[PDB]
RNA sequence: UAUUCUCAAACUUUAAAUAGGUAGGACGGCGCGGCUGCUUUGUUGAGCCGCGCCACGGAAUCAAGAGCUCCAAGUGGGCCAUUUUUGGUAAGCAGAACUGGCGAUGCGGGAUGAACCGGAAGCCGGGUUACGGUGCCAAACUGCGCGCUAACCUAGAUCCCACAAAGGGUGUUGGUCGAUUAAGACAGCAGCUGCCGAAUCAACUAGCCCCGAAAAUGGAUGGCGCUUAAGCGCGCGACCUACACCCGGCCGUCGGGGCAAGUGCCAGGCCCCGAUGAGUAGGAGGGCGCGGCGGUCGCUGCAAAACCUUGGGCGCGAGCCUGGGCGGAGCGGCCGUCGGUGCAGAUCUUGGUG
């Protein structure tokens, strides 16, 4: 409306990937989906119905609701000074479960058995990740040195090559 | 004692990767004014000569070089690459110094008078130590007389010091080569 | 004032000015300029 | 204690680059853990 | 580091006694910005 | 005609504001189905 | 059929940099039970509920804190710049993208300038700098070094920026490739050749300079001038220079703390500690001033009001207090309350006067 259409500027975003058109494989319809999953929404090009708006297209939500066809999706989207939580509903072929949170769940547990073999000894720690700090010294052996200097110019090396 | 420019030896690698954990180790002799700028001229040219980039690179050993026998003169030449307005071009010059040091510093001297070419525009490719039979330029070779023998043609008339400096005097300079 | 008058076994002296010196020798070596086929003349 | 550790440390570091020498090898030294940053720019026309 | 270090004011340095080459350019350049490694030491000295 | 020029400034001002996430969401627009056994399920719920 | 030159905003297999989304716990996890009309061949699932147990805070850095609501002003002509970018030969032209800037903002530099560089500001002392500079104008070197240039065209002289091109020079300075030469080259001289006895020839390249280069008031590296530059390129040391930074004083604002068997206080006060200061349109607070009214405290013929003054003092300021003079009958402070309550402008009104 009001100058452009819904699929208006989809001519790359919403076309399928080459040598990858026709039946869509059925792995794509025996995922399950449970309320509080994170899905990516990749629209496919194929499907027309319960097709997302060309903003969802690309981005991660939470389910929540789910019908015989279809998952309820949260997306975030930036109105102006706000953030908005639209809710919207899409048919599962434009959804893929998301791995933004796979390393979660198995971090927790070996959290918890970190402190827990801890807790048993008296020795207070920390299970926090940290980013990769300064390393410490160390000895290289010697070995035969290539000198590198740099290379008196050539003008008909001044293109791939050559002229 | 001082020079504007120091010769050092920069030794780096690649960092050593389950393919290669013994990568090859590189070697220059670079000029720079201090030490952090020769390690930034080092990684300028692994980048672009052996791919390797300081990001996935690892610095060995930086020294600097310091001339033998700084008492004595000896010829120099250098085998440079620099940029014009135009083009890339070689060329090889020749000076007489004490050190390598000051025979550097004249030569980008020079390479700004003669040329207008700036100090980053100017790669040195080779460096040394000519004896006085086998130079080539004639600057350097009306030196090698053992009867040399000249007089100060111009000369530069102040007081020692600007203690002894006064606007007005009762006399002109009297000057005699 | 009183010019008063060694820390290193006098072997171990001789070993460590003779790695010193090689790695000398190794910091002022210079390239073969060999892969210059184009530029062996010039560069000498 | 504090002065006994750091006078150690910086002959640690003379020691370690010395036997490197002297095996023909090379010692790297570990990486600065602390910086010093110093703003030299004012605050008008600041990026966000 | 982290409590003892902000615990800690941000320092007041006075600008440098002897100035500055150039803040436009890095110190690589000849200039004043960016990484100096233990040439920070110099400033620090003119600084405080 | 148009333009943005000082319009992402202007929502920085006091944004952006993310909305309050609460415990509880509300059960709005989601399967009747599901929601009429849910309130039956709590009304037996003992 | 196998090759080949060159291409695409409305072509594309492939495919960046930058930017975009999500996640990194106490709203976590596990165990045992329960609810259902939904779901399953199936207490099978789904969600929820109860009880018990565990959970060192589950990347870094910061956090002058976070959330929520009400009422309302102004604004809805923009402009400039780096970069991306459309129309146009082009425009100090027109139109978009991201950010900053001006507008609303002084201050130092760019001679001069809304936007360029530096940098944002209470009132001061000291110190040090930023950009930019150190021959005079003009605070700081005719400082210490190397080279280049010689302009008989007004040589040249600093981001934006106030212009210059193709093409040329046996001007001069560097460099690159090649050729020739003590077995004698080159020039001249001599009859291919002899004398000749030391360097010579050719092309290319790029610094400065010169040609190319024509406009109307007399004129503009800002001016004067400058050539062992005061020009150009590159260095070294010192020095000069902001309302910027640092230390100190004082003012305001904001935040924090102390003060009762009260020797106890305009507590609406006193004292102590920390940070901080730009502002048009606009909002709000605390104050100043004018004329009444209800009260209260006073002044005045031993001189009120008004007015005059090169008298003096207080307050950041609106203003206030007071000396002297003139004048000759009224006036003021304080609390509350009220209003036809504050002028430099309106081709403002009336009167007066240059
Ligand atoms: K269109
Ligand atoms: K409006
Ligand atoms: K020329
Ligand atoms: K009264
Ligand atoms: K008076
Ligand atoms: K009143
Ligand atoms: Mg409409
Ligand atoms: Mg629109
Ligand atoms: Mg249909
Ligand atoms: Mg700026
Ligand atoms: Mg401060
Ligand atoms: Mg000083
Ligand atoms: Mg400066
Ligand atoms: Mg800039
Ligand atoms: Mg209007
Ligand atoms: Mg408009
Ligand atoms: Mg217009
Ligand atoms: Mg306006
Ligand atoms: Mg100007
Ligand atoms: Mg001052
Ligand atoms: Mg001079
Ligand atoms: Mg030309
Ligand atoms: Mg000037
Ligand atoms: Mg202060
Ligand atoms: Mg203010
Ligand atoms: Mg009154
Ligand atoms: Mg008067
Ligand atoms: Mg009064
Ligand atoms: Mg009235
Ligand atoms: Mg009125
Ligand atoms: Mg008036
Ligand atoms: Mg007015
Ligand atoms: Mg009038
Ligand atoms: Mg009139
Ligand atoms: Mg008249």
């Amino acid at each position: 409306p009001a100058g452009h259409g819904l699929r208006s500027r989809t001519r790359d975003s919403f076309s399928r990937a080459f040598r990858k058109k026709g039946t869509i494989a059925l792995s794509t319809y025996l995922r399950i989906f449970k309320i509080g999953d994170y899905v990516d929404i990749k629209v496919n090009g194929a499907i027309h119905k319960g097709m997302p708006h060309k903003f969802y297209h690309g981005r991660t939500g939470r389910v929540w609701n789910v019908t015989k066809r279809a998952v309820g999706v949260e997306v975030n989207k930036q109105v102006r000074n706000k953030i908005l939580r639209k809710r919207i509903h899409v048919r599962i072929e434009h959804v893929q479960q998301s791995r933004c949170t796979e390393e979660v769940r198995e971090r927790i547990k070996k959290n918890d058995q970190l402190k827990a073999d801890a807790k048993a000894r008296g020795e207070v720690i920390s299970t926090k990740r940290q980013p990769l700090g300064p390393k410490p010294g160390f000895m290289v052996e010697g070995a035969t040195l290539e000198t590198v200097t740099p290379i008196p110019y050539d003008v008909v090396n001044d293109l791939k090559g050559g002229y | 004692v001082t020079y504007k420019f120091h010769q050092y030896q920069v030794v780096g690698r690649a960092l050593p990767s389950e393919n290669d954990e013994h990568p090859k180790i590189y070697r220059m002799k670079l000029w720079a004014t201090n030490e952090v700028r020769a390690k930034s001229k080092f990684w300028y040219f692994l980048r672009k000569l052996k791919k390797v980039k300081k990001s996935n690179g690892q610095m060995l050993a930086i020294n600097e070089i310091f001339e033998k026998y700084p008492t004595t003169i000896k010829n120099y030449g250098i085998w440079l690459r620099y940029q014009s307005r135009t083009g890339y071009h070689n060329m090889y010059k020749e000076y007489r110094d004490t050190t390598l040091n000051g025979a550097v510093e004249q030569m980008y001297t020079e390479m700004a008078s003669r040329h207008r070419v700036r100090h980053h525009c100017i790669q040195i490719i080779k460096t040394a130590t000519i004896p006085a039979k086998l130079c080539k330029r004639e600057s350097t070779k009306q030196f090698h007389d053992s009867k040399i023998k000249f007089p100060l043609v111009f000369k530069k008339v102040r007081p020692p010091s600007r203690k002894l400096k006064t606007t007005y005097k009762a006399t002109k300079p009297n000057l005699f080569m | 004032k009183e010019k008063l008058d060694h820390a290193i076994t006098k072997e171990e002296a001789s070993a460590i000015k003779g790695a010193s010196h090689s790695w000398y020798k190794t910091m002022i070596s210079d390239s073969d300029y060999a892969e210059f086929d184009n530029f062996t003349k010039w560069l000498g | 204690q504090y002065a006994k550790e750091y006078s150690e440390q910086e002959k640690e570091l003379i020691r370690l680059k010395r036997e490197a020498r002297l095996k023909g090898g090379f010692y790297v030294d570990p990486e600065a853990k602390l910086l010093f940053i110093i703003r030299i720019r004012g605050i008008n026309a600041m990026p966000p | 580091f982290k409590e003892a270090n902000n615990f800690l004011w941000p320092f007041q340095l006075k600008a440098p006694l002897g100035g500055l080459k150039k803040k436009r350019n890095h110190y690589v350049e000849g200039g004043d910005a960016g990484n100096r490694e233990n040439f920070i030491n110099e400033l620090i000295r003119r600084m405080n | 005609n148009h333009t943005a020029h000082n319009q992402s400034y202007k929502a920085h001002r006091n944004g952006i504001k993310k909305p309050k996430s609460h415990r509880h969401s509300s059960t709005k627009g989601m399967d009747p189905k599901f929601l009429r056994n849910q309130r039956y399920a709590r009304k037996h719920n003992k």
